[PDB]
């Protein structure tokens, strides 16, 4: 969907490129054979999983994976992202240190 | 021979003598063919009846003109793992 | 596959190839005029859209000129050389 | 039946072309049409005779398989 | 107005025709049948070479490729 | 299956009792991603 | 112009055309086209056979000239 | 179609005349859907030339004019 | 003793390639085939990763990680660590167009940072043609304009490649219709640059013009219109003339499924065009099925794509699985080979244009005609503008383009510095050529001779070559002139002064200055009248 | 393209180079194959025609119909391709 935070696709002064489409009279007769069809015609463009699957692509690791080798419980360092990123602005002396 | 895949892959690269409908004899290492029976001869030579030999390059013969072809000569020619023991 | 064979059989019952159809089933000799200016007189046992024929008890005659001939017990003739198939008036249904 | 891609000849269109045909006829003129069989259309066509004579033709259609060699008089466009 | 070959030969089918082969010989007879490939079957057919008849052949089949022209 | 000891180990989502490889779908991955949330960062990290 | 559309002009205009035969270099056919098919067989009308080695002529009338035998078809010159 | 009869004639001995007048005799080791015939233990008698013995010979099928078939051949069983 | 001087990757052996080296070396004798190209970009557009796809196709042994770009043409360890490209590197590869005719390509991966843009100048001197890489989200930023503009001024032939298209579907999530408009606007931006800066008839960059292609080097996607039409033609089986469909796959045109004709008025209020239906929606459906479903859809993806995935490939994640699905379905980049082959013109046609721009000498009778012929039998002339250092940094090899005659290893040659003229002539030396190599960034193929039109890496002549150099036949009795210096697209504005704590070591520092001066080209070394040693 | 046979693929790789082809009428044409087709129509440039009597002439461009070509001598590097 076109998220309104995405700025519109327009530049007001921009000259539109010439499109060398085929000229009508003979070329309009040209027809695509009756069984030629978009590669995924009837597969829907998106499902109710798709929104979640796209969100997972930029989940923090490990959640951007879906297949993985398994890891020991001692190795998952559950809080480690918290101290890597930064102190919150409000936390006092003890915690900052 | 040809098209029978187990057999065709062995009949390529033979040195074959090709007879054409104009009466020419070509000789070369036959190493590609086509459904139209076009043939591609590497290191080719021609013999013209009168006999005289001329050296050609890689020669593509359009299949329409072949009468017949025959084997002239063989393709060119040239376990391995162990080491457990000591002596 | 079999639809093309069915198509091939249907054309023989009506087309110009009826003469080959009659030659087989009534065993009537055809004097096939052929390229290289040679005549083959014999009975067709099978033929096709390409006008191949398998021939039995062939007499081959031609002008060399002087006449020469050869007897061929059985033959397959590639129909590309056939000019003109004459349902032979010098023979009859057998 | 078979499907054949249109020949490359579009770069030769409306340029002056010589042709050598079966039976060693020499034909010349402005090539301005072809088809997948290379049935040429030669406009303002001219015949060159094997005795050295020449005769103007009309707008001319040539059956493709009679064409042996075709040869521009001018650079390809 | 067009007179296309298959209508033309159908209009000749069952009628007398002259058939010329590509190699200097002519067969005149009743065109009994024609097919999509335009093989020709002639009946009561007679062989003409250099403008002269030289014999009745009866029913003859002329294979498609041999024909230069055929007509009434 | 969430609170089993070795979850899924006897199922097609993990190679077997040695418990060395896993391959979850998206319905599974998005659900546990959502449960994990309280521990996870907000970031599209690398530039921050 | 294509080729088939050009032969349609001979058909529609009934233009007197001269046909060159294939390997038969010493004969040409003159007449009017009255029809053709996808194989370029020509149903040919008022057809004459011209022996250019002598300029002798024979008149044949309406014929099917098989398209296999055609080298060239062109609008006839003023010769008759 | 009748070409599928010939490929049942594997290992039969035949005498072949080609369109060029070459006479070839030998045993069909195999012949294909285009009647390209592959022969073993082959003699080629090119026209007005002495016969030459050959081990193998592949003939492009359109060059075949006719194949003389062996006399015992059970035509009534192969033509089904 | 085993000093860990290693500052760049260098391959311990010649890696395997799909083409034979002998066919590459033979094709070098035939400039009527070969092309030279430079790839030029804003920082971190597709450019390096796209060449890794060309590497992966030709090589087979070329490992690309599922996590991160291999960036084969970014050989230096500073470039590995920084991950921007910092210096140009050349590739030479044999690659097939849509006809499966085999072309020889030489390609420089120019760095996208403007500070490095001096590297783009040296590359464009070699290039003949440029491919410009635009990022489907960012579009034409700063260096993209500078790359196009500077390529025009060189008189390169300019071609466009729109790159990281996947950003439209995955990150921006623009639908199909708006994704087409975003691509359309990028093309319009570039043509707006071309029409203002060219003033001459530099050719308009539509897809209908097929001088434009679309790519995602992360996902092995690269297609023009014709390669996508060939996919429909192969898939359905030549039921239509594929070039006639390709003409209709872009712009304001629509497919009327009632009639199967193509119409230019929107057949409904909502109708997707051609590009949206045929090109974009299958791409969105490839990604969205693997992104959303993976577990369930993947057998159906095998059926319509006819691709096979083994069960351990079906357990790949999304990025490697989509990249594998696209790799098998699209196959090689040949749409890009079409782009290069048709638009760029070879050495031979371009050699007239390139000698007029580069040469400085009297651009008329004797020597300039031998170069404009690009005749491999003519008198030797080589132009060089790069210096690459050997793995011990003891010496440089110079990188060169030949177009007169043939350059031969272990022969003697006349090397002309940037000042040489009939008055300056002391600025020339006779050098003995060492080995000659063809360079494929990390690895070098060694050859006895290189003929006009090729690029070459030359051993042993590096001592007098300060930056650019001309190399010329000794026996040529007529006047030889040097090719121009590099007319850089920027200036060295920042001055830095260098002084060692060690000053008895100052002679070692000056040798450091000479070596960097050779490596950089735009870096200017001064010794001021104050005695300061200065870098610019 | 569709999988046309190897001889036609080699013919398109021959487009860069000089080829020498003989026509069914006997004339030998040497020139630089500028376009070829899957029906093996050939366009030659910078051509020299050699007649069957041994006379020769230069020709700037030649188009030869594919079914009138007897054979072509291709260059050796194509054996590597
Ligand atoms: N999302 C997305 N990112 C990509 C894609 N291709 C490349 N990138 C990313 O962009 C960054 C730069 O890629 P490079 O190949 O190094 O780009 P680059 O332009 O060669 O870098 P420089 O030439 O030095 O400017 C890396 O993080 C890549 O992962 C893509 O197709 N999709």
């Amino acid at each position: 969907y076109y998220d309104p935070l995405i700025n519109p696709i327009v530049l007001s002064n921009l000259k539109a490129t010439e499109e060398n489409l085929p000229e009508g009279e003979e070329e309009d007769e040209w027809e695509l054979p009756e069984d030629v069809r978009p590669i995924f015609e009837d597969v829907p463009l998106y499902t109710d999983n798709t929104a979640n699957g796209l969100a997972l692509l930029w989940a923090p690791r490990p959640f951007n994976l879906r297949s993985g080798r398994t890891r020991r419980a001692v190795d998952v360092p559950l809080v480690k992202s918290w101290y890597r990123e930064h102190c919150p602005a409000g936390m006092p002396v003890k915690v900052r240190v | 021979t040809i098209s029978k895949n187990n057999k065709m892959m062995a009949h390529l690269n033979y040195r074959m003598k090709i007879i054409l409908q104009d009466g020419r004899t070509f000789i070369g290492f036959f190493k590609a063919f086509d459904k139209h029976m076009n043939i591609l001869l590497a290191e080719c030579e021609e013999h013209r009846q009168i006999e005289e030999k001329r050296i050609l390059g890689l020669v593509l013969v359009r299949g329409e003109h072949i009468v017949s072809m025959t084997v002239d000569g063989p393709p060119p020619r040239d376990g391995g793992a162990g080491g457990v023991g000591q002596a | 596959a079999e639809e093309l064979a069915a198509k091939e059989d249907e054309e023989f019952n009506v087309g110009p190839l009826s003469i080959l159809t009659n030659s087989v089933k009534n065993n009537h000799q055809v004097l096939i005029n052929c390229r290289n200016n040679k005549k083959l007189l014999g009975r067709v046992k099978a033929f096709d859209r390409h006008c191949n024929m398998v021939l039995e008890n062939v007499k081959e005659m031609w002008t060399e000129s002087v006449a020469k001939d050869r007897f061929i017990s059985k033959m397959f003739l590639r129909g590309d050389s056939v000019i003109l198939v004459v349902k032979n008036p010098l023979a009859q249904a057998e | 039946m078979s499907k054949t891609h249109p020949p490359e000849l579009k770069k030769y269109m409306d340029k002056e072309m010589d042709l050598k045909l079966n039976g060693n006829r020499r034909v010349s003129g402005i090539l301005r049409g072809f088809d997948p069989f290379m049935n040429m259309v030669i406009d303002e066509a001219v015949e060159y005779q094997k005795d050295g004579g020449s005769v103007n033709l009309g707008m001319t259609v040539i059956r493709g398989n009679s064409v042996v060699i075709m040869e521009p008089k001018e650079r390809i466009s | 107005q067009p007179v296309n070959p298959k209508p033309f030969l159908n209009s000749l089918t069952g009628k007398f025709v002259v058939c010329k082969l590509k190699w200097g010989m002519e067969y005149k007879g009743v065109l009994v049948a024609v097919d999509s490939y335009m093989n020709l079957q002639l009946a009561h057919a007679e062989e003409y070479i250099d403008g002269n008849s030289q014999g009745n052949l009866g029913e003859i089949l002329i294979r498609c490729n041999n024909v230069l022209y055929v007509g009434g | 299956w969430f609170y089993d000891h070795k979850p899924l180990a006897t199922t097609r989502f993990v190679n077997g009792p040695t418990y060395r490889k896993w391959a979850f779908s998206i319905p599974q991955m998005s659900t546990l991603y959502r449960l994990a949330n309280q521990l996870l960062t907000d970031l599209v990290d690398d530039n921050y | 112009v294509q080729p088939v559309n050009l032969i349609f002009r001979y058909l529609q205009n009934r233009t007197r055309v001269q046909i060159w035969l294939y390997e038969d270099v010493t004969h040409r056919l003159e007449g009017y086209i009255i029809g053709f098919d996808e194989f370029m067989n020509v149903v040919f009308d008022e057809a004459e056979e011209v022996n250019m080695k002598t300029k002798g002529r024979n008149k044949i009338g309406r014929i099917l000239l098989k398209g296999d035998n055609i080298t060239l078809i062109h609008a006839a010159q003023q010769e008759a | 179609k009748l070409v599928r009869f010939l490929m049942k004639l594997s290992h039969e001995t035949v005498n072949i005349e080609l369109k060029n007048g070459t006479q070839v005799s030998g045993t069909i080791m195999g012949v294909d859907v285009a009647m390209n015939t592959h022969l073993r233990a082959v003699s080629m008698t090119v026209k007005n030339k002495e016969p030459v013995k050959l081990d193998t010979l592949s003939i492009r099928g359109n060059n075949i004019r006719y194949i003389i078939l062996p006399d015992p051949l059970a035509l009534d069983t192969l033509l089904i | 003793p085993v000093s860990k001087k290693k500052f760049q990757a260098a391959e311990r052996f010649l890696p395997e390639t799909v083409y034979k080296k002998e066919y590459l070396a033979d094709l070098m004798d035939c400039p009527h085939i070969m092309r030279n190209v430079a790839i030029a970009g804003h920082l971190h557009h597709g450019k390096t990763t796209f060449l890794d796809c060309l590497m992966e196709q030709t090589h087979p042994e070329f490992y690309r990680a599922e996590d991160a770009d291999a960036r084969f043409t970014d050989i230096l360890f500073i470039e590995k660590q920084r991950g921007c490209s910092i210096k140009s590197q050349p590739v030479s590869i044999v690659a097939q167009d849509s006809r499966s005719k085999s072309y020889l390509l030489n390609i420089i991966d120019t760095p996208g940072h403007v500070n490095f843009s001096d590297e783009m100048t040296a590359s464009y001197r070699l290039a003949d043609g440029v491919v410009v890489m635009v990022d489907a989200h960012e579009g034409v930023m700063m260096n993209t304009e500078r790359a196009i503009r500077h390529a025009i001024q060189e008189r390169l032939a300019v071609t466009l490649c729109i790159s990281k298209i996947d950003r439209l579907l995955l990150e921006l999530k623009l639908p199909p219709a708006d994704a087409y408009f975003k691509l359309r606007l990028i093309i319009d931006q570039v043509n707006n640059i071309l029409s203002t800066f060219a003033e001459e008839d530099v050719p308009v960059l539509s897809p209908l013009n097929g001088n434009v292609i679309f790519s995602s080097g992360r996902y092995n996607v690269c297609f023009s219109l014709l390669s996508f039409s060939n996919i429909y033609a192969k898939q359905h089986g030549d039921s239509f003339n594929s070039k006639e469909f390709a003409r209709r796959l872009w712009g304001d045109i629509y497919f009327e499924k009632k009639t199967r004709k193509f119409v230019k008025k929107s057949p409904s209020h909502d109708a997707p065009r051609t590009f949206v239906q045929f090109i974009l929606e299958p791409m969105y459906k490839i990604f969205s099925q693997v992104v959303g479903d993976v577990d369930t859809c993947l057998p159906d993806v095998m059926a319509e794509l006819g691709i096979r995935l083994s069960k351990e490939e079906q357990k790949m994640n999304v990025r490697p699985l989509i990249a594998l699905i696209c790799k098998r379905f699209f196959g090689d980049f040949s749409a890009f080979v079409d782009l290069v082959v048709q638009n760029i013109k070879s050495p031979l046609e371009n050699a007239k244009t390139k000698i007029e721009q580069t040469y400085l000498g009297p651009a008329d009778s004797q020597l300039a005609q031998e170069m404009q012929k690009c005749n491999a039998e003519g008198p030797l002339m080589v132009h060089t503008t790069k210096n690459y250092p050997v793995d011990d940094a003891t010496q440089f090899h110079v990188f060169g383009r030949v177009m007169s005659g043939t350059l031969e290893a272990n022969t003697d040659v006349r090397v002309l510095g940037e000042n040489y003229s009939i008055q300056d002539e002391e600025d020339c030396r006779r050098m003995t050529v060492g080995r000659l190599f063809v360079r494929v960034a990390s690895y070098q193929i060694e050859v006895s001779r290189v003929p006009a039109g090729c690029w070459v890496l030359i051993e042993g002549i590096d001592q007098p070559i300060v930056k650019t150099a001309t190399i010329a036949e000794l026996g040529y009795e007529e006047d030889v002139y040097i090719f121009r210096p590099l007319k850089f697209n920027t200036r060295s504005c920042v001055k830095l002064a260098v002084e060692p704590i060690n000053p008895s070591e100052l002679p070692k520092m000056l040798d450091g200055l000479r070596k960097v001066n050779k490596s950089y080209p735009l870096l200017t070394t001064r010794v001021e009248e104050s005695g300061e040693h200065v870098l610019l | 393209m569709t999988s046309v046979g190897v001889p036609i693929k080699i013919l398109h790789e021959a487009e860069g180079h000089m080829v020498t082809l003989e026509t069914v009428t006997g004339e030998v044409y040497r020139g630089k194959l500028s376009e070829a087709e899957d029906n093996m129509n050939c366009q030659l440039a910078e051509t020299v025609v050699t007649f069957r009597d041994g006379r020769s002439h230069q020709l700037d461009n030649v188009f030869i119909r594919g079914n009138k070509i007897r054979f072509m001598i291709l260059p050796d590097m194509l054996k590597n391709a």
